[PDB]
């Protein structure tokens, strides 16, 4: 699987989350902001590794990383 | 009905200093470079500006008066450069031994050398366009003709220029004027084609017969009457055409055939010329004519008869088929991609069909042993068709992102389409596989038994065998044709099917063309390149909205880079990404038929015969033994033929050593944009953006890499310029020397 | 002490503007991890002029 | 001397340089296919051939065991480099060496 | 030194190339009318030709085997007008356009209009800043002197090492 | 001009191996990996493997 | 519970449709309900016609069925569609809304997975982890 | 000598791909900040910009 990582510049925005077209992400409960959230990624066996989330992310640098790693038919996006 | 809406838009220079204006997110204005691009990448996108369809639809009609204006100016050029600056009427007297020219250059840092020697006391460049012997047909004797006629087409550019301005700013249609469809087919059937078609032939039977039949018996231009006096004195033209004497009355009764001597049937060519009769084009229009005003009748407008154009597509459904064609009819009224697609799939198409008539039927006087201008008239429209063609299939891809909706294609041919296209694109990836191998792993064999001292064990025509059997009997039935299934022709349509060798001066105009083993391989190279080029554009079509791989592609537009190195990786997954590689087999395809063309019509076709009556061809019959390896291309053809351009320097065919070389490093410059990629060069330019704000001068407007996108256009845009003008400088500097 | 209409100077290495100077926008109330937000005229890569530093992440250069 | 190593009236020492010659232009031009089109183009047509596979009678018998997948981006480019560069050296060898041996 | 060439004006293969290039300008002109316009321009082309190896022969360039001009650029002053010169003219030139380029960038910089004034330019303000690049070496030597020349490495945006 | 051109691209991928601008964690990736996707402009070809082809 | 006895639009079919691998490996499900019969678009390429009232499809990735889901958001504000991955065994398990809300919207009970308390330049070297098993990023 | 020449000059040129390719490797693999404070192999990287430009 990908690995999703969220660091704690996260501003709790949810575009990544909105993002996402498989859903590996959401919002959790979080002090560390003003938006009193942080995005998480609990479902990373699900990523494809489009990378759309962090294309979405807007911190800088990014607040959500995508490391792409041990490939499985889920990740390579097959039907068949 | 007539719907307009008057003074719409003001006319003033204000939005001329605020580039971008007319997008919302390039009106903010720039950050970055990247704003530069975009600026005239979206220029054209009208319906990415707007919503309605209004709106759209009243920019492209006046861009269109736009369009004709810069038509009109270019004509009007050629006309200009005709009267002011060629040897036409030095030509127009010894058309055999002058070369045309109409272009004459500046003598600065020793270009005059350009000026080339073609013949009349004159020098210029020899041209390849065929004006020449387009306005010696249309009956143009003298240099006072061109002039006015370049006149009338700077009057025209402007009218076009004011119904641009007029139809935009001050009264623009609206959108129930546009989709009127029945009256703009019935007008442009009847009224634009017809009519025009009418008009040529008044031009044909009262000026350019006459003229023309008086300049092929000898007599000298200057002493032909001009082309109104054969309209005032119907003597002049009776002389020639005895039946003028009995007027206009055979037509009104009926007795068509009292017109039988300038309105002909003949077939072949004039002797003379080497052209079509006049009197036969004469009556090809008068038919085509009546056909066009006929068919222009078919459709309802403001009256109870004629077709509604929706109930005949709504009629035509069978059992295979679901709802049919429901649904086409308001497609092609609400999307001007659909259109467009469709015209420019047509207008490609035709294109290459006016290349491969023109070159076997010639139409003009000395057109056809004018090499150059043959070579250089067939390589034009067939490089334009395929252009075109590729077109249609990005905006075949932009209507199916941008204006397809599924409940308006609920089971009729669309969605049915849709619905199988792994089954369609499957067949087609086969079908390429099983051409590729039966055609270019021939030549393979073929390179491979000769490289092995193995001639015998060779597909060729004095080995094992492979002849176009289909094409020889087609040719056969041709040759018979006059006087049996066509009883009332004299000869052929072309003389490319069979039968004489036609010359003019001592040069070969046209004569038949065998079919051989060499014909059949090179024609399954132009069915395998073809359905290769159609795989690649109908799968970007098929595959625009989505796939198995990216079920949202639609969302993600047509023009996007990809979705991400995930998946395994989504490069060039859009419909514009199949565009970009569609040119890449388009220009391949084209360039074996031109080369084919090129290389078939100097070994077999052109040269000279003696009084004896011996043929002498330009390559001396090497295609059949040569054409049919790799090698043989490589060495008679490429090599062989390059000798002219790469000997051309300080002679005056230099330009075309200049431009060979030229087109060579721009084909090889593109490679730096297609091999590479963007992350690379945006890190470069921050390493020069540190040195330029180390000395305070680092622009405010931020540099930035090309888009992917942007990387792959100009890429693909310097591989065609490159690889096209290439072909270009090597035919002409090749054909003007032999031919 | 940081404040709304400070100029500051990003010491974030990571930064695009690293090492540039931005003008304080807010700061936030207390236990937020990066409260200072701070603008600048150049955007960033993917087009944003706004980012959240920590106070160890910021100097200030003018007063206000 | 090296594009007569072999030709219609016969072949000489040179024909395998000749060929040879050809080998790298076509070697060359190959890796370009790879350079050019990226994977995403070429994913999506491999997932047609496995639609036809899987739908075809008697072929439809036989399995994969591994399932077909384009090659990733970066073998793509390590694939064009190689095709771009045994091209490159299959092409100028032949050249220089026939240049030679057909001068001298 | 230079034995391997000549002055073109003791060259016999420079004045050969002389009477092979007019010889074939000579047949060229034979083909036409005297009085005619294609007449007089070969007429004008061997003018210019004579005039080029004449002016190369009094110039004491030197030529090689091949009885072309060779330019010497290892900066003696006998051959100064070959490259050194050019060299001098190219930098005064090119100095300007930098400077006075510089010069406008940071003058818009200080306004509202930074960008704006990038691609619709302010003419005036241009047009004072090309005007003024005629003393550019002095200038740049006193900004450098000054410390006005460069930013502080410190002031500079890098990326992580 | 080949020497030093060969060079720039060589010297450029050893020296931005680590970390650049447009990614400025590119250590965390490795030598060679296709690219980080379409975002912050796009990044085709960004890393130092890239360089070497 | 999924329930396979549901009914499923009205579709003429497909080649685009689900393949071998869907029936021994893995296959997703998607529900939905629907005010009224209307018309809209298969990720798999087509048009369909939703049933008024209860809705199942199956598909080969949870992407597809994802697409369809902000498709049935978007143009018919349908927000009650639920996701589910269906075993070759039988077994089902629930996917998505996984705890009932969308994941977009903060709900308490849900924990942070995947966090790391430092920002992405805090990471270590490379060389640091070299013959370990750790990653920078962990 | 023509095929001499040629080899040897190719072989050379794909060591020096090579070496530099290696380089970029040992800066993402192998090179650790903290132990090279300051000596003249951290001091290419902090001018680095200068070299490339
Ligand atoms: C056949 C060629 C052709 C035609 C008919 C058009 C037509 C048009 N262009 Mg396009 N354009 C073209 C080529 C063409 N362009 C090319 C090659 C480029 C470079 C990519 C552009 C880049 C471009 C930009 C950036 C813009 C246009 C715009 C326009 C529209 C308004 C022009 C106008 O009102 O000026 C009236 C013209 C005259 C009075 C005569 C021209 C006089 C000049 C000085 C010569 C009009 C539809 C503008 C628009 O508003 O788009 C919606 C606009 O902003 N064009
Ligand atoms: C597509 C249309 C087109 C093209 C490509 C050309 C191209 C040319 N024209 Mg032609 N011309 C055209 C239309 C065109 N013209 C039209 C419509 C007219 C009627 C107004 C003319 C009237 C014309 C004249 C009177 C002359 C040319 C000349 C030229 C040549 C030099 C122009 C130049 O250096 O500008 C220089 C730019 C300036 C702004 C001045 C060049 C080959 C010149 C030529 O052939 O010299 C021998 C020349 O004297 N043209
Ligand atoms: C004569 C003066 C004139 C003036 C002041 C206007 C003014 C305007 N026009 Mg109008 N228009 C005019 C003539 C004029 N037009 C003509 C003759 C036509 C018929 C083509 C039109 C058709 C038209 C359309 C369809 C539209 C406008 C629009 C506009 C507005 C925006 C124009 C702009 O910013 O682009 C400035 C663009 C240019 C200066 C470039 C134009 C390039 C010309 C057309 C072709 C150039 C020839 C060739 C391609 C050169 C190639 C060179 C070679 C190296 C390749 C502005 C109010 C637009 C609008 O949004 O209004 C609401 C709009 O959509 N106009
Ligand atoms: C007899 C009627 C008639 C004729 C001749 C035309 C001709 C044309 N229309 Mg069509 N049009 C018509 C009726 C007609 N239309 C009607 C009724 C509608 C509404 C349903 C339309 C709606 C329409 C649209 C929306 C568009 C056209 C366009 C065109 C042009 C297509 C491009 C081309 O082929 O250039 C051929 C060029 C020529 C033949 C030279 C110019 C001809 C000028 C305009 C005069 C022709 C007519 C004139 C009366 C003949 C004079 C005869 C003389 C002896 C006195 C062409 C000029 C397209 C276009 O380009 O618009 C600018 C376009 O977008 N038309
Ligand atoms: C009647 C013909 C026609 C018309 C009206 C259109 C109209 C359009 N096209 Mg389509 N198209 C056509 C033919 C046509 N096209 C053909 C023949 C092709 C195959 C090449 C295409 C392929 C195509 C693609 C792939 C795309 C379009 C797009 C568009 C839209 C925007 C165009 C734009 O803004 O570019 C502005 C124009 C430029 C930036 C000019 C670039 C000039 C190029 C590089 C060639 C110049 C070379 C020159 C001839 C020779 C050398 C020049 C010298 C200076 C060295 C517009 C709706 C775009 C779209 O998004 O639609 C929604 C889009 O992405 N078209
Ligand atoms: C010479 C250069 C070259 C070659 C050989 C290929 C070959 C191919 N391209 Mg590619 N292409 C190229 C350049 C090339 N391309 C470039 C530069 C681009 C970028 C624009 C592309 C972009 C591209 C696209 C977008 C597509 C293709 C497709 C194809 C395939 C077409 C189907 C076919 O012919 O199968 C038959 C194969 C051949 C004719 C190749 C040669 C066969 C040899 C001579 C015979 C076999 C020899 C023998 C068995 C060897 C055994 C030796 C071994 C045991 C040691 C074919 C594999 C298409 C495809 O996949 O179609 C389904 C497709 O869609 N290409
Ligand atoms: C390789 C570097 C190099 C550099 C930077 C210069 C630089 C200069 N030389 Mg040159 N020179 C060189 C090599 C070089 N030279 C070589 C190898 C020769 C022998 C062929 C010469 C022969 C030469 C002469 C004869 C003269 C110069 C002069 C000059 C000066 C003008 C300038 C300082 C001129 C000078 O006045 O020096 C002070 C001068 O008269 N040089
Ligand atoms: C005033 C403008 C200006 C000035 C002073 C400089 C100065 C410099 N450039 Mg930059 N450059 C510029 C514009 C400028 N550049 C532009 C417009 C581009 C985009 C093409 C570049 C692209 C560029 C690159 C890729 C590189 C440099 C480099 C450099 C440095 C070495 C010299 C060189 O290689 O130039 C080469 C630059 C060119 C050949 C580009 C053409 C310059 C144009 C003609 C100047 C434009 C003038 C402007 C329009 C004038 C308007 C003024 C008026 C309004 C008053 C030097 C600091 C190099 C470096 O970093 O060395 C350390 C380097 O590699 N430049
Ligand atoms: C053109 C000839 C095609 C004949 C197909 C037969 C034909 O015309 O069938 C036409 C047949 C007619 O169906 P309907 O009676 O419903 O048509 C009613 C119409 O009004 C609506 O389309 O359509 C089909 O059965 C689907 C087409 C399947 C096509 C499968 C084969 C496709 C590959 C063809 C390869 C040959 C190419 C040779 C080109 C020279
Ligand atoms: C006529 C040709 C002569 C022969 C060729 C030699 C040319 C040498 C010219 C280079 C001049 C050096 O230019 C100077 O470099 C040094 C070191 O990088 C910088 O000097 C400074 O850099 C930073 C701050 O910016 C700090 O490390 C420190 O304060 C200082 O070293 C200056 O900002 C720059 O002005
Ligand atoms: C993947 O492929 C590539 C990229 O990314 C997709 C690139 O980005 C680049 C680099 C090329 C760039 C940035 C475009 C160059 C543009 C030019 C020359 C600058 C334009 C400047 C002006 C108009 C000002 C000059 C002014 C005058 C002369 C008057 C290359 C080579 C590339 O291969």
């Amino acid at each position: 699987a990908h690995n999703v990582k969220i660091y704690d510049t996260c501003i709790g925005c949810t575009q990544c989350v909105r993002a996402c077209p498989c859903d590996v992400l959401e919002m959790v409960p979080w002090d560390g902001c003003k938006a009193l959230q942080i995005a998480s990624a609990p479902r990373t066996e699900d990523c494809v590794g489009c990378k759309r989330c962090e294309t979405a992310c807007p911190t800088d640098f990014l607040s959500i990383r995508v490391y792409l790693g041990a490939e499985t038919s889920r990740s390579m996006g097959l039907a068949y | 009905k007539v719907l307009i809406d008057r003074n719409v838009v003001p006319t003033n220079f204000e939005k001329w200093s605020k580039p971008g204006h007319f997008s919302r997110s390039l009106a903010k204005g720039p950050k970055t470079t990247t704003w530069i691009w975009n600026l005239h990448a979206d220029a054209h996108d009208f319906d990415s500006h707007t919503n309605s369809l209004e709106e759209i639809s009243r920019k492209i009609f006046s861009a269109h008066f736009g369009q004709l204006a810069v038509i009109f100016i270019w004509l009007s050029g050629m006309y200009f450069h005709g009267a002011k600056f060629s040897n036409y009427v030095a030509w127009l007297n010894n058309p055999i031994n002058i070369k045309p020219s109409a272009q004459v250059v500046w003598p600065i840092i020793g270009q005059e050398i350009l000026n080339a020697d073609v013949g009349g006391g004159f020098q210029g460049i020899q041209i390849t366009s065929g004006l020449f012997q387009l306005w010696r047909a249309s009956g143009i004797t003298n240099e006072m003709q061109l002039y006015v006629t370049a006149i009338g087409g700077l009057f025209m550019a402007s009218l076009m220029l004011f119904a641009g301005w007029f139809h935009y700013h001050k009264a623009a249609p609206k959108l129930e004027w546009f989709q009127n469809v029945e009256s703009m087919l019935n007008h442009h059937l009847a009224g634009l084609l017809g009519l025009g078609s009418l008009g040529w032939t008044g031009h044909l039977i009262h000026v350019s017969l006459p003229i023309n039949k008086l300049l092929d018996s000898g007599i000298v231009p200057a002493q032909i009457p001009l082309p109104h006096e054969f309209i005032l004195n119907r003597n002049l033209m009776s002389e020639l055409y005895p039946s003028f004497n009995k007027g206009l009355l055979p037509f009104f009764t009926l007795n068509w055939n009292e017109y039988n001597d300038f309105l002909t049937f003949k077939g072949g060519l004039n002797p003379v010329t080497g052209g079509l009769w006049l009197t036969d084009i004469a009556h090809h229009h008068l038919a085509i004519a009546v056909i066009f005003i006929i068919a222009g009748h078919m459709y309802r407008t403001n009256w109870s008869i004629g077709h509604s154009l929706k109930e005949i597509l709504d009629a035509h459904k069978g059992p295979f088929t679901g709802e049919g064609h429901r649904g086409l009819f308001e497609i092609l009224t609400t999307s001007w991609h659909a259109q467009l697609a469709i015209n420019l799939a047509m207008l490609g198409s035709l294109s290459i069909i006016v290349a491969h008539h023109m070159y076997a039927m010639p139409p003009y006087p000395y057109l056809a042993t004018d090499y150059p201008t043959q070579l250089s008239l067939f390589t034009h429209h067939m490089w334009i068709g395929g252009f075109c063609i590729v077109g249609a299939g990005a905006h075949a891809a932009i209507f199916m992102v941008r204006d397809y909706s599924p409940a308006q294609n609920y089971n009729n041919l669309l969605d049915r389409v849709i619905r199988h296209r792994d089954a369609i694109i499957s067949h087609l990836n086969w079908v390429c596989i099983f051409l590729g191998f039966h055609s270019f792993g021939l030549y393979i064999h073929n390179d491979t038994m000769r490289a092995l001292g193995r001639p015998q064990d060779m597909f060729s025509d004095v080995a094992i065998q492979l002849q176009p059997i289909f094409a020889q009997w087609i040719q056969n039935c041709h040759s018979i044709a006059p006087g049996n299934t066509a009883p009332n022709v004299l000869a052929t349509t072309s003389y490319v099917f069979g039968g004489d060798i036609i010359s003019v001066g001592n040069k070969i105009a046209i004569m038949p063309m065998s079919l051989g083993t060499a014909d059949f391989m090179v024609h399954h190279i132009h069915a395998f390149t073809i359905h290769v080029t159609a795989l690649i554009l109908l799968k970007g079509v098929l595959f625009a909205r989505n796939s198995r791989l990216i079920p949202d592609k639609a969302n993600l537009g047509f023009r996007f880079p990809c979705d991400g190195p995930g998946r395994g990786g989504t490069c060039q997954v859009s419909g514009w990404d199949h565009v970009f590689l569609g040119l890449f087999w388009m220009y391949n395809s084209l360039s074996i038929v031109i080369f084919h063309f090129s290389w078939k019509m100097q070994s077999d076709v052109w040269g000279t015969i003696s009084s004896s009556g011996d043929i002498s061809h330009i390559t001396r019959g090497n295609f059949a033994q040569s054409a049919i390896t790799i090698n043989g291309w490589l060495r008679d053809f490429l090599w062989a033929q390059a000798s002219q351009v790469i000997q051309s320097y300080g002679s005056s065919s230099s330009a075309y050593g200049l431009m060979f070389l030229g087109a060579h490093f721009v084909w090889a410059f593109s490679l730096m944009f297609l091999f590479s990629g963007r992350g690379y060069w945006q890190e470069l330019i921050e390493s020069i953006v540190w040195a330029h704000n180390k000395l305070k001068v680092a622009p405010s407007i931020q540099p930035r890499a090309l888009s992917i996108t942007q990387g792959r256009a100009v890429g693909v845009a310097h591989y065609l310029l490159g690889g096209i003008a290439t072909t270009w400088a090597f035919f002409l500097a090749r054909i003007i020397a032999i031919g | 002490m940081v404040q709304k209409g400070s100029k500051v100077k990003i010491l974030r290495k990571e930064s695009y503007w690293y090492q540039e100077i931005g003008n304080v926008v807010t700061v936030e109330k207390s236990g937020i991890k990066y409260p200072i937000i701070v603008r600048f005229d150049k955007v960033n890569y993917a087009g944003v002029n706004t980012n959240n530093f920590a106070s160890e992440e910021v100097i200030e250069i003018e007063a206000p | 001397p090296l594009i007569n190593g072999y030709n219609p009236y016969g072949v000489n020492n040179l024909s395998v340089w000749a060929w040879m010659f050809l080998f790298g232009h076509l070697v060359w031009a190959t890796g370009f296919m790879f350079l050019i089109s990226w994977r995403g183009y070429w994913q999506e047509l491999i997932e047609t051939l496995a639609w036809a596979h899987e739908r075809t009678p008697l072929a439809n018998l036989i399995k994969w065991k591994d399932k077909p997948v384009a090659l990733s981006i970066v073998q793509a480019r390590l694939v064009g480099l190689a095709h771009f560069a045994v091209g490159y050296i299959l092409t100028y060898a032949p050249f220089v060496i026939a240049s030679t041996v057909g001068k001298f | 030194e230079f034995n391997n060439l000549i002055p073109c004006k003791e060259s016999k293969i420079f004045n050969k190339r002389l009477e092979s290039t007019i010889k074939k300008l000579e047949n060229k002109l034979s083909k036409y009318e005297v009085g005619s316009s294609s007449y007089l321009a070969i007429k004008n082309t061997i003018n210019k030709t004579n005039n080029r190896f004449h002016k190369y022969m009094e110039s004491g360039v030197l030529c090689g085997k091949d009885g072309l001009p060779h330019l010497i650029a290892d900066g003696r002053w006998s051959h100064a007008g070959e490259f050194v010169i050019p060299s001098l003219l190219f930098i005064y030139i090119s100095g300007w356009i930098g400077w006075v380029g510089r010069g406008y960038l940071s003058a818009i910089k200080n306004t509202n209009k930074a960008i704006e004034n990038e691609i619709i330019i302010d003419v005036p303000l241009a047009l004072k800043f090309m005007s003024s690049g005629f003393i550019w070496p002095l200038s740049a030597l006193r900004e450098y002197t000054k410390g006005d020349l460069l930013m502080k490495d410190s002031e500079v945006t890098i990326s992580p090492r | 001009l080949g020497l030093h051109t060969t060079t720039l691209i060589l010297v450029k991928g050893a020296l931005d191996a680590r970390g650049s601008k447009l990614m400025p964690d590119k250590k965390d990736f490795g030598y060679s990996f296709p690219c980080d996707g379409p975002g912050r402009g796009g990044t085709c070809d960004i890393s130092a493997w890239d360089a070497f082809y | 519970t999924l329930n396979l006895k549901m009914p499923s639009p009205s579709f003429g079919g497909s080649t685009g449709g689900w393949l071998r691998s869907a029936e021994n490996e893995e296959k997703y499900a998607i529900t939905w309900i629907s005010k009224n019969e209307e018309v809209f678009e298969m990720p798999t390429a087509g048009a369909a016609l939703m049933r008024s009232g209860e809705n199942l499809l199956y598909f080969a990735r949870k992407e597809q069925c994802l697409s369809l889901g902000t498709q049935l958001k978007t143009q018919f504000k349908i927000d009650n569609y639920k996701i589910y991955r269906v075993f070759p065994n039988g077994e089902i398990q629930y996917l998505h809304p996984k705890d009932g809300v969308f994941p977009e919207k903060v709900n308490e009970g849900r924990k942070a997975i995947n966090t790391l308390t430092r920002s992405i330049g805090k990471n270590p070297d490379p060389v640091v982890v070299k013959f370990i098993n750790k990653q920078t990023f962990e | 000598q023509a095929a001499l020449y040629t080899h040897h000059q190719y072989i050379a040129g794909f060591l020096m791909v090579g070496a530099f390719a290696h380089g970029a490797i040992f800066f993402i693999r192998d090179y650790n900040p903290e132990q090279n404070k300051n000596n003249v192999l951290a001091r290419m990287l902090e001018h680095k910009e200068a070299i490339i430009s």
